[PDB]
């Protein structure tokens, strides 16, 4: 068969005209599969080996079955990337080798009861949370500080202000910092098909804060679809689990001190205003601090601003660059 | 570790 060839070769003349063209969004994946083991592809051999919590960039757009993306990975080639669809249908497909799937075990019951299988065992039931396979996530992930104490208060003020303003300074011309006054923990998916379209229906939801927060979403959106790096100083997050299950799921970066003996002491050099809320600050901090590590993206031990400001600044640049 | 976390809240916005 020559059509298998000619599509190949026109696939892949294709892939390198769109080589060098601007990309046009981002998702990430759930599920751990390999995108040349399948015979589906439309270019075989040239699959991508992503794993669970993966990013991929789109940029053109093929059919509804694969699209094409590149690895977030340093050096990552194209790859091809299948579509929300053949994503499910790999997924019915995985679990179709097995001897059931549906109610009637095969514990030695054959030829009595046939049960057809329903509707309950395929995936039009099973609709109570319907995880999406695939989510639109901003191309690139912002970057939040967490910790030692609450946001908005002086030590976690100046703690977190000197590595913004070393970042400022070091990526002049090609960064951008904007500060969400707005809340951004309740960034939902599944709530409902509108809530509050208007804000005059004068309803509970109308007049709530929550038309801000989904405007500040879609506005972290698009300005990640720049491409340009930006950072977050929103002074409501204050827990890695708050924002962890969001859309956006920002690069947390926790700074941490050896023992609260030292931060006592820190406060203790400030004065008798954050001696007042020195109490709710350390219990905050053990708070964040039982977290185990793996949950925050990157961590910093280091006692002295520079090794944490550059230990940043090569994370970024890494970032940066992987990305390119 | 007192020494490099005292500057850091005094020269950082202080």
């Amino acid at each position: 068969e020559s059509a298998r060839r000619e599509v190949e070769s026109q696939a892949q003349q294709q892939l390198e005209r769109a080589k060098h063209k601007p990309v046009a969004f981002a998702v990430r994946t759930n599920v751990s599969y390999c995108g040349v083991l399948d015979e589906e592809c439309p270019v075989q051999g040239s699959g991508v080996n992503f794993e669970a919590k993966d990013f991929l960039h789109i940029k053109e757009k093929y059919s509804n079955d694969w699209w094409i993306g590149r690895l977030v990975k340093e050096g990552g080639d194209i790859a091809f990337i299948p579509s929300p669809q053949r994503l499910e249908s790999i997924r019915l497909k995985q679990e179709q080798k097995a001897r059931r799937s549906g109610n009637p075990s095969s514990l030695s019951d054959i030829g009595n009861r046939r049960s057809p299988p329903p509707s309950l065992a395929k995936q039009k039931q099973k609709q109570a949370e319907h995880v999406p396979p695939y989510d639109v996530v901003p191309s690139m992930r912002p970057v939040v500080l967490v910790g030692p104490s609450l946001k908005g208060y002086e030590v976690t003020d100046m703690m977190q202000k000197a590595l913004f303003d070393f970042l400022k300074h070091r990526f002049d011309g090609r960064i951008s910092i904007t500060r969400v006054t707005a809340d951004l923990s309740l960034a939902k998916r599944s709530v409902l098909n509108n809530p509050g379209k208007r804000t005059i229906i004068e309803r509970s939801s109308a007049r709530s804060s929550i038309a801000e927060v989904q405007s500040e979403i879609e506005r972290i959106f698009e300005l990640a679809k720049s491409l340009q790096l930006v950072v977050l100083d929103a002074d409501t997050i204050n827990h890695p689990a708050q924002l962890a299950k969001t859309s956006l799921a920002p690069i947390i970066v926790f700074v941490k001190v050896s023992s609260p003996k030292v931060l006592q002491r820190l406060i203790r050099s400030r004065g008798k205003s954050q001696m007042k809320h020195l109490t709710v600050q350390m219990m905050a901090y053990d708070k964040l601090v039982q977290c185990p590590p793996e949950s925050f993206d990157v961590i910093l031990d280091e006692n002295q601003l520079e090794d944490a400001c550059e230990h940043l600044a090569e994370y970024l640049e890494v970032y940066w660059r992987a990305t390119h | 570790d007192l020494k490099g976390y005292l500057d850091w809240i005094t020269q950082a916005e202080d």
